[PDB]
Formats: C-alpha cells, sequence, structure tokens
C-alpha cells in the first residue's frame, strides 16, 4: 500500500514535469519566433519604380 | 429627442473575442477602459471594452457580447464612460448578465 | 514619364514637414501627405483636382474590375484622364502593395483638404429621393 502511494505521487510528479517541460519548450520557441517578428521594421522603405 | 451617437471609427480586424478599431477621423479621442458600442445592425448593438490605444489611432478592443454579429465594415461608437451596471435592491431576484441584461426564464449605475 | 518635380518631392522627406492637421494612422497617412505636398507646391493649392481624381478613379475601378492593381497606371487608357501626380502615388502604392488601403487614403486626404480650406463635411442619407421640405427641416 505504501509503495502504491509512492508510485501515484511519482506518477503525478512525472506527468506534471512532462507537461511543464512541454509548455516551457513551447513558450521558448514562441518567444524566439516572437523576437524575430519584433525585429521587423514598419518603415515604408520607398524606392523609385520608374 | 436630442440624443446623439459619437463615432470613433470602423472595425478593421476581428479575431475571436478580440478586435481592432481603426479611427474614422484624426483628432478624435477615446478614453481608456471605456465601453464601445459597435453598430451590429439597425437596432442591435454590441458592447466592447478598450485595453490599449496605439500611436496610430488604432484601438484594441475586447468584444463582450454578440461577437458572432460583429464584422469589419461596422461602425463603432463611444459611450464615453466606464463599464457600468445597474445595481440596487431591484436587481435582486433577477438572474442577469454581467452587463445587466436580464436572462429570462420559465437608474443607479455602479 | 514621371515629371522631375514629382520625383524631387518623392526623393525628399515630407513626413517631417508641417501640415495643417496632425494625421493618425499607419502607412496610409504618408500616401495622403504626399498627395497634399503635390497639391500645395506645384499645382498651387488646387486640392480638388485630386479629390476629383478619386471620384474618377472609382468609376474607372468598376470598368476595370477588382484586379486593377496589376495594370500599370502610367500607361493605362482608363487612367489617362487622371492627373500625373495621382498616378505617381498610385504607382508608389502599387510598389508597396497598398492599393487595398486606398479608401483610407482618400479619407485622410479629405481631412487635410478640409482643414486647409477650413471646411467640415457632413453626410446625409435619404431612403430613395430627397425632398425639399424634409431638407429644409433637416
Amino acid at each position: 500500500g505504501n509503495i502504491t502511494g509512492l508510485m501515484q505521487l511519482a506518477d503525478y510528479t512525472y506527468n506534471k514535469t512532462r507537461k511543464e517541460l512541454i509548455t516551457a519548450e513551447l513558450l521558448e520557441i514562441i518567444g524566439t519566433m516572437t523576437a524575430m517578428h519584433a525585429g521587423k521594421k514598419v518603415g515604408l522603405k520607398k524606392t523609385e519604380f520608374w | 429627442h436630442l440624443e446623439a451617437k459619437q463615432k470613433i471609427g470602423f472595425v478593421h480586424g476581428i479575431d475571436g473575442t478580440i478586435a481592432t478599431i481603426a479611427p474614422a477621423a484624426s483628432k478624435v479621442t477615446v478614453p481608456y477602459n471605456t465601453v464601445l458600442e459597435i453598430a451590429v445592425s439597425a437596432t442591435n448593438i454590441a458592447n466592447a471594452l478598450v485595453f490599449n490605444l496605439e500611436k496610430d489611432g488604432s484601438i484594441g478592443v475586447i468584444l463582450l457580447d454578440n461577437i458572432s454579429e460583429v464584422r469589419s465594415g461596422q461602425d463603432v461608437y463611444a459611450t464615453g464612460s466606464l463599464l457600468k451596471i445597474p445595481v440596487g435592491f431591484h436587481m435582486l431576484g433577477k438572474i442577469i448578465n454581467p452587463l445587466g441584461k436580464e436572462i429570462p426564464t420559465g437608474t443607479k449605475l455602479g | 514619364v514621371p515629371s522631375p518635380k514629382y520625383i524631387e518631392i518623392y526623393q525628399s522627406d515630407f513626413s517631417r514637414n508641417a501640415y495643417p492637421l496632425e494625421l493618425l494612422g499607419g502607412s496610409h497617412v504618408d500616401f495622403a501627405k504626399l498627395l497634399y505636398s503635390f497639391a500645395d507646391q506645384v499645382e498651387n493649392k488646387k486640392f480638388e483636382v485630386y479629390v476629383e481624381d478619386f471620384k474618377k478613379l472609382d468609376s474607372i475601378i468598376a470598368e476595370k474590375g477588382p484586379f486593377w492593381a496589376e495594370e500599370k497606371i502610367f500607361q493605362s487608357p482608363t487612367f489617362q484622364g487622371l492627373s500625373e501626380g495621382f498616378k505617381f502615388i498610385l504607382g508608389w502604392i502599387q510598389s508597396e502593395g497598398a492599393i487595398d488601403r486606398l479608401e483610407n487614403v482618400r479619407l485622410a486626404y479629405k481631412e487635410l483638404v478640409n482643414e486647409a480650406r477650413k471646411e467640415t463635411t457632413a453626410t446625409v442619407i435619404v431612403a430613395k429621393e430627397p425632398s425639399g421640405n424634409d431638407l429644409a427641416e433637416i
């Protein structure tokens, strides 16, 4: 019974860490991508077309 | 009789509940965290709250009601006040919406 | 085919120049400001010329169809009637893919014109046909 209880705690912690790591990698990727998007200028950059 | 509606612009983009309002005229001002009334139809009116006011005059908006009815070409007007709800003893005994609309079954603004 | 004066205005910076009203918006405001620079300097404040072009442009759009961006404004029989500076701006717009923002530009230009003459425009809508008695009451 004690071993079971330890196993359920270990399972909850394992799955919690798994989901948190997935979210962390996702937010990292979205952050690097978001920074790259932020590094884009809004200027017209007009040039002659004739 | 004399009552009039103040137009701050038109919708430009919608994404789910969030929306963006493009100004109709320069040198027009909308206060922050004010509710805005979108011209859904000839009689129906939505309600939506500001969360940011940009340098370009573009306004971010959170659509509170009737999101399925909002579109891009629609007018947007300003009430010019904070989001308020009727409150008092009379509101008791009545299931309602957050804004104050009574959901049917089988003066003092706070 | 562009005139040298129009080129000199475009190559120069007009965004930092003084205008009658401050204008709020993204990039459409710059196109409108360029129109105003033309009307003030070389055409000698004949603003309504470009305001006519927009009207004329609307008619042309219907005959050309929805995909009138792809055609070159500078050599187009339909756009031959329009003024050269208006074509310059439409070509800059076409280069930057802003042709879908033209309606915002005409509103901005109308605001600048309206201030330069100190005139405000109001719009009334009737059901089918206006009536003089209702107009007088209005």
